[PDB]
């Protein structure tokens, strides 16, 4: 016979309409949580550093610690190798290594370390103090929370339009007029010609029931959904300005402000400015840059083929 | 649903059991995702009491 | 009754206040008595149900003719037996019902 | 004569309408299962690695284990060849090979191995520990479930439109008027000229049943179907950014965001960062890259013809 | 009986004879009928 | 009984028998009824 | 920032307001609606009713 | 059951009306779930159209 | 700057003026509206009402 | 079964319409603060120097 779950004494259930409403609300909440969490994961990976092989820094932990707001310290240890020393705690006289709250194993802790300073052309010192932003007035997670509210509402409207938009053909007749069953059987299968009497009246007794919003509501809502995702990315450092310049898109063509999103990306690039002091003290070339591209098999082939880049809209 | 000291009383236990998985709502087991199956399955709660009452 | 109560619930509550019991009756238990059950009593519009309606919904408003009064209130309580009161409470709904009755009392009389 | 299956005493069948509705419901559920399982199927193959001939590592099992959530250990065994040692079943001072839960044979177990750490410039060690994502806040398989629910609803609407949209021409007359049978026979066969009288006028007695939704609903539903499968892919690492840059599709031309789908792919490429530690320890060039291309016969011939890539939108 | 080959779900119905049935349910809905039945179960236990 | 194997929030209801109830709440809304109940609690304390 | 704040009030008030739904008009407890919605929400190429509820 | 304790004054009018009613809807499924709600609706309609039924 | 100030006065007045809303007309305390808004604001593909709310 | 926060005797809540209107107002104020602070944030970084 048919299969149903084993009988569990649960009581009476609410009708299908209430099930659908709760499902839509739960879908909206799930989407909001998913997108907020995904932006949280995407944030630390935006900024990347060149020439990582030079020093043993483990830049991923550095970026994660900076994004959570620590005042990370990088510098030379007892090994003589540049690494992430402990984070500075509390306070923003030269730091004489007693202020570092070391996280390295005990044997790799400098007995005498001095912060590299802009006096003395950064030509003397041991470690470097990095901060996420040069001046911080905003909690970056509040911006994400601000726009996920606007994104959750759009999805609530976009999903409600999907469940609403269901079409059907409705036959109006007497409640047990067995002609309808015969008529549907012919119509569903192939039936170029169907013969009936005047009393079935196909023009008005058969009514097509549609969504009435498929033409406009679905299209306009996705346009506004992509706008909000665009505003979220521009507000943070997320951008694709390198490709946008080559493609030739404009501020009017793509509804965004290039000058605004450019400066937001500069906020975190200039936060990693203290790396120039490290570059000046020890002869190194470590320069932060925006991780615009995730390398691909086609990109690797394109570089070898020399057919790389281009494309005008 | 039990006879104690020759007297029969029906008590409605409310032991709570929670499942980790939400009901799929898309599997073929849930036909039409309607209400009626719950109504059909409700009255099975009284089967043991009905049998014991008949015996009593 | 997902938002506010139904007329049936209010009438049943008042009938239970009166002390009536639908099941045990006079030492013989019937699940559906058809004589003392609260349903099949508000459908026959017993004297108790009419008193309850005159006490709660039409607050002390009675037409002079007896048959007119009985038929009008039976129609009212039959049409909206399972409907839920629009307002938050039964006092506001009772006031609205009384106002509508008083305003159209002449049309009710003629009809 | 005709063939019919052997009599099976199943009972009485429900009418055509109920059978069709049940068939549509089962079709929707089947599609949901198929697409969810397909995304789970090709999730492990998104990331691929170069110079696979350098080490006997079995990259496929590596990717599958990483996607399932394990913390795979990759390192040198007693044979001296880099391979996949056992995973680590613990939350995350040097790992001393005792924590490894080996899966390789007994004769391959190293007697003394140490994890490669960023201290000492990754120049000493035997193995590394990989994880699926750098920061792990979201369940990938939940993201697939969230959008497979929205794709399943569309297929219900799209398939309900195909079954409904069946056209037929209805003749209205008396219930046994033989003039219809002669009329249909002439009309269906070739008949440039048909002769009748005034009592059956084609303007009113011959009406047509139409979908009334083929003009608009079939186009709009597919367009919304393509959005959700595009939104789902961008949410995961699935992307085609290598081709899009060459073609020149703008942000508004293709209804998607580039900065969002670029950073999403960066989560998994940066998750394989420990592979940089292997390169410094043993001189090797293994770098993860999104597998953006499936090799075709045309592509192999395009390499030799030197004509590779191009075009514009 | 229920012998069959295909696995079409829930489209085959079986006729049966209902010798007795009482439709006189004194409530405005199935929910109220079940509530009344709980009350009647308690009072039947008492009786 | 409340045994469940699949968790869906707030869609299952259980009937129960309301032996007594008083809908005669001399107030125009729930808010004013609760205000009246505060007043009555003070009066009851005094009485 | 005062002029940008006013626009976001207008832009966000449009997202919250713009929610679409389909309303069925019938008797307050007419069970034909529940069977209709169940068929319509699930797959139902053909639905059979009578003249007293016209979809127009 | 349906016209709960309601009879027209005339015997012929009552018989013809109730038999026409029970014939026109002999095979129609019942609305409003339970029987009693439908009976209440039927009684309301009858008491409302008493004069027209009596004269017709 | 006189000509620029007047345009801004018109441009800002249009920003503050341009605010949209959905207005429900009914009796002053008909608690159906509050229920109707609660469903409409949240997800609600199908809402069931009576003829007297008249959504159009 | 279902989960609900521990009972907090806050009183009686206003209806959904008032809650939604207040939420929109707070959203507007929050956006104004965010954008003003962001412009103040990246103002110093507009000009940069060579060598």
């Amino acid at each position: 016979n048919d299969y149903i779950g084993k009988n569990k004494d649960v009581g009476l259930k609410v009708e299908l309409t209430e099930d659908i409403d709760r499902r839509i609300m739960e879908h909206r909440n799930r989407f909001r949580r998913l997108i907020f969490n995904r932006y949280v994961e995407f944030l630390p990976l935006l900024i990347n550093y060149t020439n990582q092989n030079s020093v043993g820094i483990d830049f991923l932990q550095l970026e994660i610690a900076l994004r959570q707001g620590y005042q990370v310290v990088v510098g030379k240890a007892r090994n003589g190798v540049i690494m992430i020393l402990g984070y500075i705690q509390s306070m923003y006289k030269r730091l004489t290594q007693d202020d570092i709250t070391f996280i390295i194993p005990d044997y790799l802790r400098p007995d005498y370390a001095l912060e590299i300073e802009y006096y003395d052309n950064c030509q003397s010192g041991d470690f470097i103090v990095l901060r996420n932003k040069p001046v911080n007035l905003n909690n970056d997670y509040q911006i994400i929370e601000h726009y996920c509210d606007e994104l959750a509402e759009i999805i609530l409207s976009r999903f409600s339009l999907i469940m609403q938009s269901k079409f059907s053909k409705i036959f109006l007749s007497d409640i047990q007029d067995e002609t309808i069953n015969q008529f549907i059987n012919k119509l569903y299968n192939g039936a170029p010609f169907i013969k009936t009497d005047k009393y079935i009246d196909p023009e008005e007794d058969i009514i097509d029931l549609g969504s009435d919003f498929v033409t406009t509501a679905l299209v306009e809502m996705k346009r506004e959904y992509q706008n909000k995702v665009s505003e979220l990315s521009n507000f943070l450092g997320v951008n694709s300005l390198a490709v946008d310049k080559e493609s030739g898109v404009s501020d009017t063509e793509a509804k965004s402000n290039r000058s605004f999103t450019t400066s937001n990306s500069n906020i975190y690039l200039r936060g990693r400015n203290p790396f120039e002091m490290l570059n000046r003290r020890f002869n190194l070339d470590i320069h932060p840059y925006y991780d615009d591209e995730a390398i691909s098999e086609m990109d690797i082939m394109n570089l070898k083929t020399d057919n790389f880049g281009g494309g005008k809209v | 649903m039990y006879i104690n000291n020759g007297r029969i009383n029906y008590n409605n236990e409310y032991g709570y059991r929670r499942g980790i998985y939400r009901e799929p709502f898309y599997s073929d087991n849930a036909d039409y995702n309607t209400n009626s199956k719950s109504y059909y399955d409700y009255l099975a709660r009284f089967n043991g009491f009905i049998f014991e009452l008949c015996d009593f | 009754s997902k938002h506010t109560t139904t007329l049936y619930e209010i009438i049943e509550s008042e009938l239970q206040r009166l002390g009536l019991n639908e099941f045990v009756n006079n030492d013989r238990i019937h699940f559906n008595d058809s004589k003392h059950a609260f349903m099949q009593k508000m459908l026959y519009f017993d004297d108790d149900v009419k008193q309850i309606v005159d006490h709660m919904f039409f607050k002390g408003f009675m037409f002079n003719d007896e048959r007119i009064d009985r038929y009008f209130k039976e129609s009212f309580t039959l049409r909206f037996l399972y409907r839920e009161i629009g307002r938050q409470t039964v006092e506001s709904f009772a006031s609205q019902v009384l106002y509508i009755t008083m305003t159209h009392e002449d049309y009710i009389y003629r009809v």
